[PDB]
């Protein structure tokens, strides 16, 4: 199962890779990116850095809350990289 | 159970394989298998394993000892095997547990130093930073006493590497306790009579504390300058060298401050450097270089020209390192306020540009970027076309790599600068420079079309009696048997053409969209592409009516390249078409347009979003340009006869002819569509309702009532789908029209989306809560609480758990607003619950 | 990719079990700290009494431990 | 008619000040003074030749400032200002003096938006060497970024560390100067865990506050609840104590009676009670607090200066042996009116920023060392609940130098010609207490001409033919002049029948001094007289000059809150004066004994009260309007129609079905408005021929109403208490005769200061109308309505241009804070588009070409709305 990681983000930027580039993470829309994600400093930490929020394969684009989540203050839950429950940390 | 053993997991987890009784063994041997368990639930186990593991090691820490947790880590974590997040997941573990164990580490601190800090001159950054961050654990949990007296020994070791390990050993450990810490031992250590070494190693230990802590030095600058400047006169050489090298790394560190901590150093070095020679000499001005940007404008003149003339001497130096910090003096002092452009110019450009501008210096990486950096730095001081002039005969060498270090330096010179400073001779030599540099190419210099970019553009309208010769070469280039040639030439149009516009050539400039329009059939991707982008850099320079093809040749032409399946020349074509279509629609006849709509349709699902933005821009174009009937008739048969795969790009392209020729063009037939009953048919136009109000947002104010007739059928059929759909839809309005006076419609949608609180499908309850917080949001928390008050206390069970969750989202939504809106709850015979303060009245 | 878990972490926040006294005390204690925010607030509720604001501050301060009374065991 | 579309500009910006800082914000020797006026931040400049105050910036930030610091790490010479506020994010700014302007250098996010419990913003804590800061909320989440420099010497921020514990409320957090040492915080907190689970109520008598010493160690990178101790004396607030090698590094705790210095470690804590006055006509039961306090380190000495709840000021020094304190040293220094906040710049100089009213900057001319007053220290003995004691006495350390005006708080505005002056003057009751006053503006920015009062003014109302003010004043712990007087005379007599014969001589002659001085309340405060005591008098004054024609004195205990003047239908053109009451009022837990309304007779051209008789109602009565030859009174939830007997006023009809609370009473025609506390407004029709009173509409929202105007017959515009104004309206043909209809909210904004006045009117003979307010803040604005729709949608695309490209400066979204209870609906904020003027060129000539139009054409139709006012 598939979660949020939640944490208190900082100053690092979230990147999406080249299949999801423009999305937003949290609501999966593709209309109107609005504010910078931020993403809690374990999850940029090492070989982690600039990797995609999604699959932590290689990031190209900086991830974006859409409109409709900074209206909604969806930007403000903590650091929306998604982590795999089921998973250790070299697997996939 | 247990998780997954790869095989270099075996040698360290094989205990676990075998199934022991766990009641036979020693308690040493239990104590090993369950440290081994729970190591390999921290480095092979899911989160929640990792996280429970590490939790237990570290609340049995002090039970396990020291002893036996090390004895079982350090071997995993320098297996050469391991990977970079479990060598993490092993120092965080490591980080744990030395906070816990605190003086129980003492007697292995000796044994973890000499198997870990080979970490600390590992290529991997990030294997460096774990080496310090143990290092600083292990010094705060063992303390400064002990550290000191297990590192100590080696401070006076024969072997230079050793010395050079415990010099950055302490430095960590400096870092971890703070200097303060550490400043007696490094004072006693710097003054050893004893040996040179000892010395050489606490300066040292002082340069690593610089280059490590960095301007957090500021405050105990002073105190390690006074432990270090006996050294700079010391009777050894090499504790001379370090001394001032260890000057120049605090120097660095405090930089633009500390200039007055420095004042016992000044004569020194100044003295210094008028004996020594070789690499105490260069260590010798490499101080003085980081310590000159920090003294005021007066002192720092008098200071640069007391060391000016040893500097110039050196310039000859053959030694490579010393030419290189030479020229990072050079850099230092002339950045420095004080030291003016005139002294510079007479003193030390001649010598500089005679003994460093020379081609040898172009064939290695290091003293090519050296130069290049430094001499544009000069330029900003001392003026543009001082340093242009000084080098620009050197842009027709025959040498290739100093052509292409002279083509960048100037580049970055007038980009800084711009061309206000060259006069008109300068100007003349530089064209014939750029124009030799790029015809004589072998290698297809990315630098040499920068140059020339950069150097048309900062001359602007004077180039204009160049442009024939320009023009001339750049359809030379464009014919060449290569098609890379042919990509920089295309490149070069397009960087150059607004210049190229505002100075009135517009003949060569339709001669070359022709040329380029001639090349439309180039195989090649890239060229095709960057093609493309010079015709569409040609088209927005020349117009639409004179432009050489015209327009009614040039987008046909277009057409079949949409379906090109390279993204540069998807986003480059779809670019020139939108322009076209936003400002020349009139050349070309709608079916046409239509035909570009067709082939449009599929990229809107581009995974690239330029690809995505730039079609959405295109299409809207389009649409402005012939009105929405027929291309929104076409969208809605679309709709009806395709199922997911595309009918998501026919509900984009709907919402962009909504969004361009204004919703009333649009919504009244795509909700005609919805009286069909066929279900799905109803379902595709309430997806492209949802998606044309998310797109619409401020514009959708006047659409709420026109749609609500439909809202209140879909939310109330019997198809749960509809229901979701009918939902979203009522969101995405919400959060559009927030703050543009649609209170009362959205209250009256609000009545339709409430009694959907109660459905059990998840992804049907899922849209109900998403269109309720988008209600919160657009009418406001007060009313959303008022429909939330009723179940907060309902005796079914059922309810309270539905109006519990409405009312938590409402109030993490609107917590300080609630305030406002909470209800007068009366006292009983117990409790106060009237909140006085709210009934003042002055 | 979903979950309740952290609005039940929230404080504020409520479920099927929530009393009327914890909903009430929650109110209140918002209240309090958001009189303290809003500066014009407070400055009402300082002049409807004859007390500075640092007095009132203080009072309100106070009153957070428990705003609405004892509870009631059950 | 279609829905009225308003555009919100503030005339005269609000002059309260909550916050104040003092630094080298431009960088140079030069010391400024950044102040929080709420939701504008201002950069004052004093200037030490002339020593008045300048006011070089002001912003208007577009949230609500919480917390304001400065800092600086080591070897800088220009303090950064670093701000917490409701946005959900901290700030920190640089102000540059080559563009006049708050550059933002570092937001960073952390939270949801408002004014919450749980989310930071509230609180500020600075380590004193600027390496790191603490942000903390009143309950549970605290966080700590640490600051630093790059290469080019440009502040850098980090992620936040993370400080939470479950439970737990702060009082107050300050950060400790430990030198170099790791950074650390002291808390004053309290948990309450223990008292929301003991049912017998108990637990809660036992929680005891307690100082928290959190530890940020920088190489472990994490924060560390260090230490943690009870205290006896719960405390207020805590001073920095300077450290390192300038000082013991320890905390004062500022507590109810007491001052004690603490400090992690082997430090023992020293108390020393606070010298309260000597003859103190304060209620005895009442505690003392310090409400502010400075500090001033120097090359040889640090002292700090701390104010009490009546003003005075006094000057702490701490004597050290060894690394510890001795004892606490205190000395009155001198007596000014309370204030938010205090500055001591090395210039000489101490700025009082008054927590109401005018503000000031006095000139430090001696230090308060080299005279005969009395020293206090802890060290001294007393037994039992001694207390030592001082007189207070007129300026002796300090010289007025500036007084900055601020009409601060205004509690009842009317805009009136009763100068002849053909433009309208604005008649505004401001101040608090005996620094109250009725102040008179004018149009030239407002020009001011003040007049003092005794109390505080809760209405005044204005005579049509002596167009004179009848002021009524109330405060509340507060004696009347009769029992101030009585309680004076009877404290000299009781100090004489104690003691002894030895020397009556002297006491009976020292208690005649004692009576014979009269300390001006203007200066050291007024007495407070305790729970439930209220002082009231109403007042006849002339507005042109400042001469009180009259003035009645109530009982004590009685306090005023509704005034009106009127004429009888049975009686002639005789004018009278009716005055609401209530008697033995108190505030929290409410009650009341009842309420009389008295009637005077208005006679001499309107310069003298006769009074002619007093009716006793069962309730407060809170408003009284005039209507049609009688009045209309509400007394708590009854509404009546009374008319004027010779003996008593006679209810003549009533209805008794309104919510909870009259606050406002409104008329047109026979349809009366009725302002309920909490219920918004409700409208009742008066049936002459029945003689009755029917509620037939009411309003949907709950809404807590401070003032109203009526628009039309159908349209009722409104403020409340937490910042909002509001423009309802009944639908078309509303019958009056039916039973439930439902007014239409037409208009919903958030000012962001409480407004307390609202009034329609023209400003300028010659322009349209206008809704002109006043706030509690001291500001004055004004919604204009729009005419074209042509200009009604540039403006609002204006607005929306700026907040994209011109965000509020704390970090707050501009639709959500106008939006901060209801959706902005029908309003357009004018301060916002008027900081076109404040962007810089490529962002101007950017969203002018968005609009099709010069920078120029832009800004001026900008100022062409405020000139033209409507
Ligand atoms: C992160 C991902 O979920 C990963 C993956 C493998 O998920 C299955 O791939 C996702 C990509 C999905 C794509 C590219 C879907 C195509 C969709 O196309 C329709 C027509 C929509 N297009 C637009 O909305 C286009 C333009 C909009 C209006 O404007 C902009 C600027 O985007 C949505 C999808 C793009 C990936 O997300
Ligand atoms: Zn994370
Ligand atoms: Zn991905
Ligand atoms: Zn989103």
């Amino acid at each position: 199962d598939l979660i949020f990681c939640r944490k208190q983000a900082g100053v690092a930027i979230g990147r999406l890779c080249e299949k999801c580039d423009g999305k937003c993470v949290i609501c999966d829309s593709y209309v109107r990116p609005c504010t910078l994600v931020r993403i809690c400093d374990e999850c940029n930490y090492g070989s982690y850095q600039g990797r995609c929020v999604i699959c932590g394969g290689p990031g190209v684009s900086d991830a974006y809350y859409c409109k409709e989540c900074t209206i909604q203050e969806k930007d403000r839950d903590g650091c929306p990289k998604i982590v795999n429950l089921g998973s250790s940390k070299t697997d996939l | 159970n247990l998780p997954f053993l790869k095989p270099d997991d075996i040698q360290y987890f094989d205990k676990l394989l075998v199934d022991v009784d766990e009641s036979t063994l020693s308690p040493e041997e239990q104590k090993e298998r369950k440290i081994m368990k729970l190591l390999l639930k921290i480095k092979n186990g899911t989160p929640p394993m990792r996280k429970a593991a590490l939790r237990q090691i570290t609340d049995k820490a002090r039970e396990f000892g020291a002893g036996p947790l090390f004895n079982q880590i350090l071997p995993l974590l320098m297996s050469p095997t391991l990977e970079d997040q479990e060598r993490h997941l092993l120092v965080k573990v490591i980080d744990r547990i030395l906070y816990k164990l605190d003086d129980l580490v003492r007697p292995y601190v000796h044994k973890i130093l000499v198997v870990i800090e080979p970490l600390l001159i590992d290529e991997d950054y990030y294997a460096r930073v774990e080496g310090r961050e143990i290092i600083s654990n292990l010094a705060k949990a063992a303390g400064l006493a002990t550290m000191i007296s297990t590192m100590r020994p080696d401070i006076d070791n024969m072997d230079e590497y050793v010395r050079n390990t415990t010099a950055r050993a302490f430095a960590v450990v400096a870092s971890a306790l703070g200097i303060p810490s550490l400043l007696p031992f490094l004072k006693a250590v710097c003054k050893s009579k004893k040996s040179w070494q000892a010395r050489h190693t606490g300066i040292k230990i002082v340069q690593q504390i610089a280059i490590l802590m960095g301007c957090a030095i500021l405050p105990h600058l002073r105190s390690l300058v006074e432990i270090i400047e006996h050294g700079l006169v010391d009777e050894q050489q090499k504790v001379r060298t370090i001394s001032a090298l260890a000057i120049a790394a605090l120097a660095e560190a405090a930089t633009p401050y500390g200039i007055e901590s420095f004042d016992s150093v000044l004569k020194p070095l100044w003295k210094g450097i008028r004996q020594h020679r070789g690499k105490g000499l260069a260590a010798f001005l490499k101080a003085i270089g980081y310590l000159i940007p920090l003294m005021d404008a007066e002192y720092a003149n008098y200071y640069t020209r007391e060391v000016m003339l040893i500097l110039i001497r050196e310039f000859q130096s053959p030694d490579e390192e010393m030419k290189k910090i030479v020229l990072k003096v050079v850099k230092q002092c002339c950045g420095t306020d004080g030291v003016e452009a005139n002294y510079i110019k007479t003193e030390i450009l001649p010598p500089f540009f005679k003994h460093f501008w020379q081609h040898r210096m172009a064939l290695d990486r290091r003293n090519y970027r050296q130069l290049v950096d430094t001499t544009v730095e000069l330029a900003n001081k001392v003026g543009a076309a001082e340093i242009i002039s000084r080098i620009v005969d050197d842009l027709k060498d025959e040498a290739e790599q100093y052509r292409k270090m002279v083509m960048e330096t100037i580049e970055k010179i007038m980009g800084n600068l711009g061309a206000a400073d060259i006069d008109h001779k300068l100007e003349e030599q530089l064209i014939d420079g750029i124009l030799y540099a790029f015809q004589e190419q072998t290698t297809e210099d990315s630098v040499m079309l920068n140059g020339f970019g950069t150097v048309v553009n900062a001359l602007g309208k004077r180039v204009k009696p160049y442009l024939p010769q320009i023009c001339g070469t750049v359809l030379w280039r464009l014919n060449n048997k290569s098609a890379k040639v042919r990509q920089q030439a295309a490149d070069l149009i397009s960087r150059t053409a607004v210049v190229m516009k505002t100075c009135q050539e517009e003949k060569l400039m339709g001669h070359l969209g022709v040329v380029l329009y001639e090349y439309l059939g180039e195989e090649y991707p890239e060229v095709l592409g960057s093609i493309l982008g010079a015709l569409k850099a040609i088209v927005n320079v020349i117009g639409m009516h004179k432009m050489t093809p015209p327009i009614k040749d040039l987008l046909p032409r277009l057409t079949p390249i949409l379906k090109n399946r390279h993204e540069k020349v998807q986003e480059n074509c779809i670019d020139l078409v939108g322009r076209i279509a936003d400002r020349g629609a009139e050349y070309v006849s709608a079916r046409e347009w239509m035909r570009i709509c067709f082939e449009l349709l599929e990229l809107l699902k581009a995974h690239k979003k330029a690809i995505r933005r730039a079609t959405v821009n295109t299409f809207g174009y389009i649409a402005k340009a012939i009105g929405p009937h027929d291309v929104l008739a076409t969208l809605l048969n679309n709709l009806k006869v395709q199922e997911r795969q595309n009918r998501v790009c026919t509900t984009v392209a709907i919402a962009i002819v909504a969004e361009t020729c204004s919703p009333f063009t649009v919504l009244p037939a795509l909700m005609n569509e919805y009286r069909v009953p066929e279900l799905n048919v109803q379902n595709g136009v309430l997806k492209s309702l949802s998606f044309l109000f998310e797109y619409i947002g401020e514009m959708g104010k006047d659409y709420i009532y026109a749609v609500t007739p439909l809202l209140e059928d879909a939310l109330m059929d019997r198809d749960l789908v509809h229901r979701q759909t009918a939902s979203a839809v009522v969101q995405h309005m919400s959060l559009g029209v927030y703050g543009f006076g649609c209170e009362d419609s959205l209250n009256h949608l609000l009545n339709y989306v409430w009694p959907n609180v109660f459905e059990t499908s998840p992804h049907v309850i899922q849209a109900v809560m998403g269109a309720l917080e988008g209600l919160r949001v657009a009418i406001g928390p007060c009313r959303m609480l008022q429909y939330c008050l009723q179940g907060l206390f309902h005796p079914a069970r059922k309810v309270r758990d539905v109006y519990w969750k409405i009312y938590n989202s409402i109030y993490i939504g609107s917590q300080d607003a609630l305030i406002a809106h909470y209800p007068r709850i009366y006292n009983d015979d117990k409790n106060t619950y009237i909140r006085y303060e709210l009934d003042y009245i002055l | 990719s979903q979950l309740e878990h952290l609005q039940s972490k929230y404080i504020g926040t409520g479920h099927a079990d929530t009393t009327k006294w914890e909903w009430l005390v929650n109110q209140h204690r918002d209240s309090y700290c958001s009189y303290m925010g809003h500066f014009d607030l407070l400055n009402y509720f300082a002049i409807a009494e004859n007390e500075s604001k640092a007095r009132v501050r203080f009072n309100l301060m106070e009153k957070m431990l428990q705003p609405c009374g004892p509870p009631a065991d059950k | 008619r279609r829905h009225m579309f308003l555009y919100n500009l503030t005339l005269q910006r609000a002059t309260g000040i909550s916050f104040a800082i003092h630094g080298n914000f431009s960088g140079t020797k030069q010391q400024e003074i950044v102040v929080s006026r709420g939701k504008i931040l201002e950069l004052l400049r004093p200037d030490p030749n002339t020593g008045k105050v300048h006011t070089l910036l002001t912003v208007e930030v577009f949230g609500v400032i919480r917390s304001l610091m400065a800092f600086r790490l080591t070897g800088g010479t220009k303090d950064y200002i670093v701000v917490g506020s409701d946005s959900g994010r901290i700030v920190i700014l640089e102000y540059q003096p080559s563009k006049n302007m708050f550059e933002k250098i570092h937001q960073e996010t952390f939270g949801k938006s408002g004014c919450r419990r749980i989310v930071p913003g509230q609180f500020l804590a600075v380590d004193p060497k600027g390496r790191a800061v603490m942000i903390s909320a009143i309950e549970k989440q605290k966080l700590v970024y640490i600051l630093n420099r790059d290469a080019a010497a440009r502040l850098t921020i980090s992620s936040p560390l993370e400080a939470h514990k479950a439970n737990t409320l702060v009082y107050h957090v300050v950060g400790v100067d430990v030198g170099f040492e790791n950074p650390m915080f002291a808390c004053l907190e309290m948990d309450y865990e223990e008292a929301d689970n003991d049912p017998t109520g108990e637990a809660a008598a036992n929680t005891q506050q307690t100082l928290t010493f959190y530890e940020l160690d920088l190489g472990l990178n994490h924060v560390v609840r260090k230490y943690s101790e009870p205290l006896e004396e719960h405390g207020n607030f805590l001073i920095t104590v300077p450290g390192g090698s300038d000082g013991p590094s320890g905390v004062l705790i500022c507590s109810e009676n007491y001052i004690t210095y603490k400090n992690f470690g082997d430090q023992p804590d020293i108390r020393c009670p606070i010298p309260r006055r000597r003859n103190d006509l304060d209620d005895p039961e009442r505690g003392m607090i310090f409400v502010c306090s400075a500090t001033h380190k120097t090359k040889s000495m640090f002292f700090f200066l701390a104010q009490t709840e009546q003003g005075d000021i006094f000057k702490i020094t701490l004597e050290t042996d060894e690394d510890m304190v001795t004892e606490i040293r205190l000395k009155y220094f001198d007596t000014v009116p309370v204030a938010a906040a205090m500055c001591v710049l090395k210039t000489g100089f101490l700025f009082v920023a008054s927590e109401f009213g005018n503000h000031y900057l006095y000139q430090i001319a001696h230090l308060g060392d080299d005279d005969e007053e009395p020293e206090f220290s802890s060290a001294m003995p007393l037994e039992e609940g001694d207390t030592f004691f001082f007189q207070p006495r007129p300026l002796k350390n300090l010289v007025l130098v500036d007084e900055l005006d601020s009409l601060s708080p205004i509690l009842f505005c009317q805009i009136a010609d009763l100068a002849n002056e053909d433009t309208p003057q604005l008649y505004v009751a401001c101040g608090r207490g005996p620094r109250s006053s009725l102040r008179v503006l004018r149009h030239g920015v407002f020009n001011q001409v003040a007049f003092p009062l005794q109390y505080t003014p809760r209405k005044f109302v204005i005579h049509p033919e002596s167009n004179n003010l009848i002021i009524i004043e109330t405060d509340h712990n507060a004696y009347t002049e009769a029992t101030k007087a009585q309680r004076k005379q009877q404290m000299a007599e009781e100090m004489v029948e104690a003691a002894g014969e030895d020397e009556r001589e002297l006491a009976a002659e020292m208690a005649a001094a004692f009576l014979n001085e009269n300390l001006p309340e203007s200066i050291f405060g007024a007495p407070k007289a305790g729970n439930g005591q209220w002082a009231s008098v109403i007042r006849v004054m002339n507005p042109i000059q400042g001469n009180t024609l009259d003035l009645v004195q109530l009982e004590q205990n009685e306090a005023a809150f509704s005034v009106a003047v009127c004429r009888f239908s049975n009686t002639g053109e005789d004018w009278y004066v009716l005055v609401g009451v209530a008697k033995d009022l108190i505030l929290n837990p409410r009650s009341v004994a009842g309420g009389f309304v008295y009637t005077y007779k208005l006679v001499n051209n309107g310069e003298k009260l006769e009074f002619l008789h007093k009716t006793p109602v069962e309730e407060v009565p809170a408003a009284i309007a005039p209507f049609q030859g009688r009045v209309l009174i509400g007394v708590g939830k009854l509404l009546r129609v009374y008319d004027l007997g010779k003996k008593k006023l006679l209810r003549k009809c009533e209805n008794k079905h309104i919510a909870n609370y009259i606050s406002g009473i409104q008329t047109i025609g026979h349809r009366v408005i009725v302002s309920d506390v909490q219920e918004s407004f409700i409208w009742v029709r008066y049936k002459r021929n029945e003689n009755q009173l029917i509620i037939f509409a009411d309003d949907t929202y709950p809404r807590w109403v401070t003032t109203a105007s009526l628009l039309d017959y159908d349209t009722v515009a409104g403020a409340d208490k937490f910042g909002n104004i509001c423009v309802v309206r009944l639908p078309p043909n509303t019958n009056d005769e039916v039973d439930s209809q439902k007014a239409e909210v037409i208009m919903n904004y958030h000012v962001g200061e409480t407004v307390l006045s609202l009034q329609k009117t023209t400003l300028i003979p010659g322009g349209s109308e206008s809704l002109v307010y006043t706030t509690l803040s001291g500001g004055i604005g004004i919604l204009v309505p729009f005419t074209s729709h042509e200009d009604h949608d540039f403006f609002q695309h204006v607005e929306m241009h700026l907040r994209s490209e011109h965000p509020p400066l704390c970090g707050r979204d501009h639709l959500s804070f106008r939006s901060y209870y209801f959706p902005v609906k029908n309003v357009i904020d004018g301060d916002l588009c008027e900081q076109f003027n404040s962007m810089e060129p490529n962002k101007q000539k950017n969203v002018s070409e968005e609009l099709d139009r010069t920078p120029p054409e832009v800004s001026k139709k900008l100022e062409d709305i405020r000139t033209r006012y409507a």
